[PDB]
């Protein structure tokens, strides 16, 4: 073929074929001319070598080479996909997203969905024909956008991040068109992708057929795969800030400032909590009716007033609707939140648990921001005990040195005793650190 | 080959690569710069020539197919045929037949 | 530094005093290449050595001799800028004076008479620029130095052992610079084997046989002798009592009527001492005792002449009986044991199938060259050429040095070839090691690993090319007339030019230069790699090589290495490190005598270093005085130990010596985890230059030196005064201080302005000085890219708060204020280069023309007559840059199109539109066009306007230089003319050209005026011819590729503003992508109303364990305040009292117990000038490991007005309610990385496909498609998604019918089209058919 | 030290 | 090593302690980088067998 | 083990698409084998519905 | 697809050089002998019947 420059490029197989044909023709000519047996033998052996080279290069003897630097590509070498409707971009967090959604840049969406958009613009009177539609869309003429919105309605795209270690490396999301060049990813699915926002990129794919689209919406939707195929535990679950938020709102305190309030129910409690006199929760009993007992649809609790926290009271309001009032108010934990989500999944079902997960995310983030959590140099608290433990370690070490120079113990024994002393000292200072932070 | 020998000579004595005109002078009569330029034809290059990309890419992989037409073109031609028929339906049978025949 | 560098020094804040300044950063490059080019050094390396190796070229006829006299390098044909423009290697012509000599006269011994001598052109060799980079075919490249084990000798063992693992095997290896390896190794049976050229094992003794050693001689070489005597028909042994140690007596050991050891007694030290005391040297032994032994030499019956036993035969009762019978009275045997004197060689002789020199040579030949039997001459020749001929084998000077040091030779000088003694000595050492006398050595130690810099590699390829040239010469001597030959006829330079061009172009160690920011290139030049030719393949590379060895201390940075696959393979030279002549990396230390630390520094190699006890640099001093600690922390051997001052031989110079230049730039590094510090180091390289760039408020004190050593910044050569300052240029008048310039005066520095770098970033210099300003030597004149007042500016100082924000900073993501875009912070200038070619086609010429088929004037509006977009025009995606028409391959249209065309009467055209358009997602302002048209081609306005413009620019470039030269020399001749012949109001009247005619009274001053008068004309004439040279290349040349009519290059400039998806990072390893840009009113703000710039999530801190960013933030808070305070003082009632306060404050950071340096007072005007510059932004220096320490930062925070913790009340901009806890807010230094969403985001519906595979392929406007690989397929399979997978495998990839049908169906609205087997499967089937196997698709 | 006895 | 690192990142550590660390850090990054490659291989083997 | 088991499978399209293409293909061609397309790999290669 | 008509037969390399040789195994000929006959080193007597 002629490359861009007009220069020629050829597959090596053409050259191999050429050697074969040359030697064969020459053999015929030599046979017709009654050549001696030595020459015909040489030619025949050469022909065998040429066929050899054509079939596999390098199998028998030196591999044939175009130049010494490279060997020719034989059929054997030849013997032993990229896709359309696909794109890629840098990913950024999309907190406001529902679990089944993703942020998709407008331009990307315009390119990925272009034929569908042409068809729809032809169905509606926006363009006379597909060609006019294309000529128009490159211009980006207004109402093309709204049309693109009409096109992706109910449609879902696949998001993928390399490496794809398990099947959740690819998931289906409903695209929300957004300004900007970045794909927006939902925080709950980051775990399954092992994705983070330090510059990771993702690829997007468009399922075309009704069959493929149905496969994506039924089998592949993020919201339909909430738990690991490996452990059976929730995969899409609150992490980092969310926990931080929840833990912050669900924390035991002396609570001298907001103690002693009857909540009048979760609603009034919420009002007051936002209002004034409640900060970082409070030690106050809430009136909220709890219940949701099961083995019966009736549910309902006659009286449900229990010691609780403003954040704790808030949580019940957030559509738990599947019992475990006891589970609430026990203070938040990442493991505890995962267990809560799972239990909600089992008892209250999948769709409703998805809604619960979204709510837990929303609230978690919301409180996480206003908590005021930060890190200063003074937030790393040293223990007064450290200097003491170090002095002790120094003294014991001196005792071991003296005990060594006496000759009571081997070099090995001394080394081991030093290592052991120091290990124990490290444990000690760890304990001291954790104790210093732990009590207040 | 004569051209190559002379270019080699010139590079040996002059101390630089020759121009087309110098090579043409040196060639003899019936050779000019244009003929020297045209003469330079070059053996083809392997499609399997290695490229230093992350996954062992072969030169051939970077060469587009200019022969098979793009799909949108096909769509366009189909639409053109259809609009042509739609337009041929409106005018009288005789004046449509004249166009179709022509 | 003038005005104290405008006094922005601030405070060093660390008490360690550096006795030496940092060495030239680029020196590893510059000095290496300087050494390579040389000037006929007659010294090691530098092409001189190569010529010396290749010449003289012998006759091969006993008459010819080509010999080398000297070489020379000419001046470059083209300047660097031109080389970059025209895609030409920047290089100088190489010539060599050679003399062809007839070799002696016939029958007259030596010295023939006739010699033909000539200077031959060997081609061009690439020159290194000032900054240590090369220009190769227009593009800047760096040659990365290479680390390797190198030539020498090595003694090792195997840690793996046998398959059982219950064994130990020792080995030795000789690696030369050129030629075959030589290996020796033990097998589990303790036999010794040799490998030549890493080939199959041969029993070692063969080589000795090949040497010319007989069996007897070998045995004599390898065994100490036990001598036995026959006399009185009894047997005796000459006793060396030592040899009895550890044994039990197997017979009565007795002498002189005394039994020293009874049979069956264990022989004690006392027994041996008793024997030695009585001088017992001969004892009786039984025949069985001797029967065990191995005889050391042949013995014949000297009466009959017949052989009794051969050397190395094991003795026996029979052989002993025969030896006794024959009348022999002495028997020499080998002394061996099972511990420290093992025989090994004896058994090796047994497994050795060879029996003499010839058979050995034949066996070696067979091993080297199988399938034929050798003549004696061929085998001898091959063996001689293996290790004993320098044309085929060279250890090199360094290799010989290493070898000689290892084998304990007194001198390191010696031959490139091996001697028999070398080999014998290596075998002896290996045998010693096996025996347990002495031990092996480790190879990864940096004493056994050395660096090959640019010079060594270039010389390597030069030597290869030279050898090929010699081959060509040797051939040419025989052919043609042997009588008439000049050196010019004898030498073809093509192979040398080919070797050099190959090295600089296609080599792996030759890399596209990195210039993203100044630090990038600075670091790139100090790069070291274990990869490349003569190095590791990464399969070779395991933990051992990638590890940080202890000897890396002060030599190789333990921090800065790539993340991922290349880890430990690519590294960086330590800051103070230098590579010696042998190629070893040396690090400086201060000599310590008694307790006194001298200021004298010794650069020590690792082997050198291992001898002494070296104290840490932070060790306290009473000043001099003496070492101030009773117990010091020091280094000696592998181990680190506490030591008395008396035992301290040396001491570290600085903490900085351990870390690389990049690692240095990380403040509070001692508080940052190494893995994250690694990332910070590596990421600083990726920082993009910003237009508004500022130096960090927290610096390490290295940021000036980096800007200095990278040549982006412009500095003053000598003291002087600034005559002129422009956006385009700076004119400096020298001699202000010390009056250094003489014999003409002044210097003009042109500035690079809006140049485009390799990565498309804009490189430009801005003047930092003002007209009439006094500057000293080394003072900053212009700032380069990413530099502020001579300090390194890789980013901006932004006000940051650490706190969660609504999940927008989730998982390292970053939230920013719209105010940053408002004030153009983190906005980056970028220049892109687009190019189009018009070439001759078989269908007719491609033409660059404004005339393009079916295009409106709207589309053609910004194009000139030629078809090329005009400078200054704004271009957006789809816009035409260069108009071009290509001849159509042509075809008649479909009848429907015939009708359409006829209806609208457009009439088709022979040509098709091929014009270059702006790609999607790109755009900007056209800042340049370059057009090159074939020589003697029809040139239009295109190549005339630009040409004329260049002629005007060049002419103005002469007028300005002659203006500066005139007002530079006449202003000096005037001060000379006035002295003596004072003519004030008289000289300023007559024309300037008449000032030369006026003489002066006889005196040495007249000579001065005369010299100035000669230099004026000389220099002027040089600038005139300088303009001529420019008026030549513009109107001739360019040298284009065959077939190409014309090439157009369009430079478009684009400004990119920070947006969601862009990547920002700090120096501590904290990186993240922008996820949200929220308006200013939503931003968290301080009580006085100041909103923060960035919100970083605190959750990124605790797991990563990079504390420094916090400290940087705290100090940054402090700094944020103090400058602000100064600003207030500046605002109202500004007085030197404020200066009292400032001097108080810097000297207060100093007043705090430990003070690094002190500075105070100075001129009030200077104080005022300095005051504004430092007031706007306070600076800070916090050195690596000797940094600012918490209490001092607290103090600054106090002057700052606190909070001491560094936390402040923060209000939520959405509510107005305060965040429920105090939050740390401080100025952090943050960089915008080269990874930008604009570059990375792409998408495709349908597009270009590949020829053979028919898979979607990336076009020039069509983005191409993502790879759906095995694992993704697995993903779809596990979902049981069959139709999605099928879509991936057919319609969306290689099926023409499937994709066309899918597209049509989609634009018509439909279900999935019928699949077709992927075209690559049909390809596979057809390819299997060509293999001759029948493949059959079958029905059910 | 941390990870890998480093950290 | 006999001697521990007394310092804590809040205090900051002597240069020797840091250097003696870099080794561990490097071994770590190299470990993770190789680990992705090996894990991929295991995954492929299991996929091929199941 | 998983390796030997992986190498075991009878179908030749799958086996040849795994590894050791030449050996697999010669033995298959000699034996005159027929692939029934029972598994996933065969069909993926075919471009069929798995 | 096309073809080339050989003036003299040529043994397929896969069925010869792949070990153990299929041709060799069928004809009960060791690799060395098959090599020697195919590449003209020596003649291999056939069908003596006495
Ligand atoms: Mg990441």
């Amino acid at each position: 073929v002629p490359l861009d420059g007009g220069r020629f490029a050829t597959s090596d197989l053409n050259d191999l074929y050429r050697r074969v044909i040359n030697r064969n023709n020459r053999l015929k000519r030599l046979l017709d001319l009654a050549a001696p047996d030595i020459i015909v033998r040489n030619e025949k052996r050469m022909l065998q070598e040429a066929v050899d080279a054509l079939l596999d290069n390098g199998r028998r003897g030196r591999a044939i080479t175009g130049s010494n630097k490279r060997p020719l590509k034989s059929l054997a070498d030849m013997i032993k996909k990229r896709v359309d409707y696909s794109g890629r971009s840098v990913i950024t967090v999309g907190p406001y997203l529902r679990l089944h959604q993703c942020g998709l840049p407008k331009k990307m969406a315009l390119e990925l969905f272009k034929p569908f958009i042409y068809g729809k613009l032809e169905l509606r009177g926006l363009a006379t024909t597909i060609k006019a539609a294309k000529k128009m869309v490159e211009r980006e003429e207004a109402v093309v956008w709204d049309i693109l919105d009409e096109v992706i309605r109910e449609h879902p795209v696949l998001l993928n991040r390399a490496p794809t270690l398990h099947r959740l490396g690819i998931q289906a999301f409903e695209p929300v068109l957004i300004e900007g060049k970045a794909i927006q990813l939902h925080p709950l699915v980051c775990a399954a992708y092992n994705a983070d926002f330090d510059g990771d990129q993702m690829a997007v794919h468009v399922p075309l057929t009704l069959e493929a689209q149905l496969e994506a919406r039924a089998l592949m939707m993020s919201t339909n795969n909430i738990l690991s195929p490996a452990n059976g535990e929730p995969i899409i679950v609150p992490s980092q800030d969310v926990v931080l938020g929840l833990y912050y709102m669900t924390r035991d305190c002396v609570n001298a400032k907001g103690e002693g309030m009857v909540l009048t129910g979760p609603k009034e409690a919420e009002r007051l909590y936002r209002s004034g006199l409640a900060s970082l929760h409070a030690r106050v009993k809430v009136r909220i009716t709890e219940y949701e007992k099961d083995a019966n649809g009736e549910l309902v609790a006659k009286t449900s007033l229990k010691d609780t926290t403003v954040g704790r009271a808030i949580l019940w309001m957030i559509v738990p609707k599947g019992l475990p009032y006891s589970i609430v108010n026990q203070a938040l934990g990442k493991k505890a939140i995962s267990k809560m989500l799972n239990t909600c999944y089992r008892i209250l079902g999948l769709k409703p648990t998805v809604i619960f997960a979204d709510q837990i995310m929303y609230t978690g983030f919301a409180y996480a921001a206003r908590s005021g959590a930060s890190v200063g140099i003074d937030d790393m608290v040293i223990p007064e005990k450290k200097h003491e433990i170090i002095s002790e370690a120094e003294a014991e070490v001196a005792e071991i040195q003296e005990q060594f120079q006496s000759g009571l113990v081997t070099a090995g024994e001394r080394y081991n005793k030093v290592i052991d002393i120091w290990a124990a000292a490290n444990d000690r200072v760890s304990k001291a650190m954790m104790d210093n932070l732990q009590t207040e | 080959n004569k051209l190559n020998r002379i270019s080699r000579q010139m590079l040996q004595e002059m101390g630089r690569e020759p121009t087309p005109e110098e090579l043409a002078e040196r060639m003899l009569m019936p050779e000019d710069k244009i003929r020297k330029v045209l003469k330079i034809a070059k053996e083809p290059i392997s499609m399997e020539t290695p490229i230093g990309d992350d996954e062992d890419s072969h030169l051939g992989d970077f060469i587009e197919d200019t022969t098979l037409e793009l799909p949108l073109d096909s769509a366009t031609t189909e639409s053109l045929r259809a609009a042509t028929h739609d337009v041929l339906a409106g005018l009288t049978a005789r004046e449509a037949k004249v166009l179709r025949m022509r | 530094y003038s005005y104290t560098e405008k006094k922005r020094i601030r405070k060093d804040f660390g008490k360690r005093p550096q006795v030496l300044d940092v060495p030239y950063l680029l020196s590893i490059q510059l000095d290496s290449f300087q050494k390579f080019i040389e000037q006929d050094p007659e010294g090691q390396y530098g092409l001189e050595a190569a010529f010396r190796s290749v010449f003289p070229i012998q006759s091969y006829s006993g008459n010819s001799e080509l010999q080398y006299v000297s070489y020379r390098l000419g001046e470059p044909v083209f300047d660097v800028q031109e080389c970059q423009i025209r895609g030409v290697t920047y290089s100088a012509p190489l010539r060599v004076k050679l003399r062809l000599v007839i070799y002696e006269r016939e029958a007259p011994e030596g010295t023939v008479k006739d010699i033909k001598e000539q200077e031959v052109y060997m081609g061009e060799i690439p020159l290194m620029t000032d900054n240590g980079t090369f220009v190769i075919n227009g593009t800047e490249r760096v040659i990365v130095s290479q680390l390797h084990r190198s030539p020498g000798v090595f003694f090792d063992s195997d840690k793996g052992k046998t398959h059982s693992s219950g064994k130990v095997l020792y080995n030795a290896r000789i690696i030369p610079y050129r030629g075959s390896w030589l290996d020796f190794e033990f097998d589990p049976k303790d036999n010794l084997f040799v490998r030549i050229d890493r080939r199959r094992k041969l029993p070692a003794t063969i080589i000795l046989r090949a040497l010319n050693y007989t069996t007897e001689q070998i045995l004599d070489l390898f065994f100490e002798k036990v001598i036995f005597e026959i006399r009185d028909n009894k047997l005796q042994m000459e006793l060396v009592p030592e040899r009895l140690r550890g044994e039990t007596a197997s017979f009565d050991i007795e002498a002189n009527g005394k039994v020293y050891v009874e049979k069956g007694r264990r022989i004690t030290a006392r027994h041996i001492r008793q024997l030695e005391k009585d001088d017992v040297k001969l004892i009786e032994v039984p025949v069985e005792y001797i029967a065990g032994k191995v005889v050391a030499k042949d013995y014949i019956d000297e009466s009959t002449g017949e052989l009794i036993c051969a050397a190395n035969m094991e003795l026996s009762l029979d052989l002993l009986a025969k030896l006794s019978q024959s009348g022999h009275k002495r028997i020499e045997t080998l002394f061996t044991n099972d511990l420290d004197h093992g025989p090994y060689i004896s058994e090796t002789l047994r497994v050795d199938p060879t029996n003499d020199r010839l058979s050995a040579l034949v066996e070696i030949y067979r091993m080297m060259r199988p399938g034929e039997p050798p003549t004696r001459e061929a085998a001898e020749s091959l063996f001689e050429n293996l290790f004993f001929s320098e044309d085929r084998y060279d250890l090199s000077a360094v290799g010989r040095m290493k070898f000689n040091r290892s084998l304990l030779r007194e001198e390191i000088e010696g031959s490139g070839i091996l001697s028999k003694d070398d080999i014998i000595d290596v075998m002896k050492k290996l045998i010693d090691i096996r025996n347990g006398k002495g031990e092996v050595d480790d190879i990864d130690h940096l004493g056994n690993r050395r660096i090959r810099s640019v010079g060594e590699m270039a010389e390597n390829q030069f030597r290869v090319g030279l050898v090929r040239v010699e081959r060509a010469v040797k051939e040419r001597l025989s052919l043609g007339d042997l009588d008439t030959l000049m050196p010019q006829d004898m030498i073809n330079a093509k192979p040398i030019s080919a070797a050099v061009k190959e090295f600089f172009g296609s080599s792996q160690l030759s890399q596209f230069m990195d210039q993203n920011n100044p630090l990038s290139e600075i670091t790139h030049k100090r790069r070291i790699s274990a990869l490349g030719p003569g190095g590791l393949t990464r399969e070779r590379a395991g933990f051992e090589v990638r590890d940080v060895h202890p000897t890396h201390y002060g030599r190789v940075c333990p921090i800065e290495t790539p993340e991922g696959p290349n880890i430990g393979l690519i590294n960086s030279l330590s800051v103070y490190a230098q590579t010696n002549e042998y190629g070893f990396l040396e690090t400086p230390y201060r000599k310590v005598t008694d307790g006194v630390v001298t200021d004298e520094i010794h650069y020590l190699s690792a082997i050198e270093e291992g001898n002494y006890v070296i104290a840490q640099a932070n060790s306290n001093l009473d000043e001099e005085g003496h070492f101030v600690e009773d117990l010091v922390t020091c280094r000696s051997k592998g181990e680190s130990s506490l030591f008395s001052r008396d035992q301290v031989d040396y001491m570290d110079v600085s903490t900085q010596q351990v870390v690389s230049v990049g690692a240095s730039l990380i403040p509070f590094l001692e508080h940052d985890d190494a893995n994250r510090a690694l990332m910070g180091a590596n990421m600083q390289r990726q920082a993009v230059p910003t237009l508004r760039a500022d130096k960090p408020l927290v610096g390490t004190g290295m940021e000036r030196a980096v800007a200095v050593d990278s040549g982006v910044t412009a500095v003053a050569k000598r003291g002087g005064v600034v005559q002129y300052v422009d956006a385009s240029r700076i004119v400096i008048k020298v001699n202000e201080d010390e009056m250094y310039p003489g014999e003409a005066g002044i210097d003009i520095y042109n500035l690079t302005k809006y140049t485009r770098s390799n990565q498309n970033t804009c490189i430009n210099q801005m003047p930092c000085v003002s007209l009439g300003e006094p500057v000293e030597r080394g003072d900053v004149l212009a700032d380069g890219p990413s530099t502020d007042l001579g300090e390194l500016a890789l980013g901006q100082n932004m006000r940051v708060a650490f706190m969660p924000w609504n999940g927008y900073n989730f998982e390292d993501s970053i939230l920013v204020s719209e105010r940053v875009v408002q004030e153009d912070r983190f906005t980056t200038i970028h220049i892109q280069e687009l190019a189009c070619v018009s070439r001759d086609t078989k269908l007719g010429p491609e033409e660059i023309t404004a005339d393009i088929p079916n295009v409106g004037e709207a589309a053609l509006s910004k194009l000139d007559e030629s078809g090329i977009v005009y400078i200054g025009a704004e271009v957006t995606g789809g816009d035409i840059l260069v108009g071009k028409v290509t001849p159509k391959g042509e075809t008649q249209l479909t009848p429907e199109e015939k009708l359409l065309r006829a209806i609208f009467g457009e009439k088709a055209s022979d040509v098709k539109d091929s014009s270059l358009r702006v790609p999607n997602g790109v755009s900007g302002t056209v800042i340049d066009v370059q057009v090159f048209t074939r020589d003697g081609v029809e040139k239009d306005k295109r190549a005339l306007e630009i040409e004329e413009m260049q002629l005007k620019q060049a002419k103005k470039d002469l007028s300005e230089e002659l203006q500066i030269l005139e007002a530079g020399l006449f202003s000096r001749i005037r001060a000379v003319l006035v002295a003596g012949g004072v003519e004030a109001e008289k000289l300023d009247k007559l024309p300037r050209d008449r000032w030369l005619e006026l003489g002066l009274t006889d005196e040495e001053k007249q000579n001065q005026l005369e010299q100035l008068a000669e230099q004026y004309d000389e220099l002027k004439h040089e600038f005139e011819k300088k303009l001529e040279a420019k008026r030549r290349k513009i109107t001739q040349g360019d040298d284009l590729a065959p077939g190409v009519l014309k090439i157009v290059k369009v430079y478009l400039a684009v400004k990119r503003r920070i947006q969601p998806g862009d990547k920002m990072a700090g120096r501590h390893g904290n990186k993240g992508v922008i996820s949200k840009i929220n308006p200013i009113e939503d931003m968290p703000y301080d009580e006085n109303g100041t909103p923060v710039d960035i919100v970083l999530n605190p959750l990124g801190v605790p797991s990563r364990m990079n504390i420094g960013q916090i400290l940087e933030t705290h100090l940054g808070m402090a700094a944020k305040g103090i400058g602000d305070k100064i600003n207030a003082m500046l605002k109202q009632q500004q007085e030197v009292a404020k200066l009292r306060e400032f001097i108080q404050r810097a000297y207060d950071l100093g007043a705090d117990v430990r003070q690094k340096v002190d500075l105070s007072t100075f001129s009030d005007e200077e104080v005022m000038r300095l005051a504004e510059n430092l007031r706007k932004g306070m600076p800070i220096a916090t050195p690596v490991f000797d940094g600012a320490k918490e209490a001092e930062i607290k103090e600054l925070l106090k002057l700052g007005d606190l909070p001491t913790s560094g936390q402040i009340r923060l209000y939520d901009g959405r509510t107005g309610e305060q965040f429920e806890r105090p939050v740390t807010v401080g100025y952090m230094y943050m960089l915008k990385l080269n990874h930008l969403v604009d570059d990375k985001m792409h998408a495709r519906s349908t597009g270009s496909y590949s020829l053979v595979t028919q898979q979607p392929l990336g076009g020039k406007a069509q983005f191409g498609g993502q790879r759906f690989g095995e694992m993704e397929v697995w993903a779809l399979e596990a979902y049981g998604a069959a139709y999605t997978l099928q879509e991936m495998l057919t319609v969306k990839s290689d099926d023409v019918n499937g994709r066309t049908k899918m597209y049509k169906n989609i634009v018509d609205g439909n279900h999935q089209m019928e699949p077709g087997m992927p075209e690559s499967f049909n390809v596979l089937l057809k390819e299997i058919r060509s293999l001759g196997i029948n493949i059959e698709l079958e029905d059910e | 030290t941390x990870x890998f006895x480093s950290g | 090593i006999e001697t521990p690192i007394t310092a804590n990142f809040r205090e900051g550590l002597n240069v020797l302690q840091y250097f003696i660390s870099t080794h561990g850090a490097r071994k770590g990054l190299a470990d993770t980088a190789l680990k992705t490659a090996n894990s991929g291989y295991l995954t492929r083997r299991l996929v091929d067998v199941a | 083990g998983i390796t030997k088991a992986s190498l075991a499978t009878e179908s030749f399209i799958s086996a040849a698409s795994f590894q050791e293409t030449t050996r697999v293909l010669t033995e298959a061609a000699v034996a005159g084998k027929r692939d029934e397309l029972r598994g996933l790999k065969e069909n993926v290669i075919v471009g069929r519905l798995i | 697809m096309g073809h080339i008509e050989l003036a003299s037969p040529t043994a397929h390399i896969w069925f010869l050089k792949s070990l153990p040789s299929r041709i060799g195994l069928l004809l009960d000929m060791p690799l060395r002998d098959i090599e020697r006959v195919l590449y003209f080193e020596s003649y291999v007597v056939i069908e003596g019947g006495m």
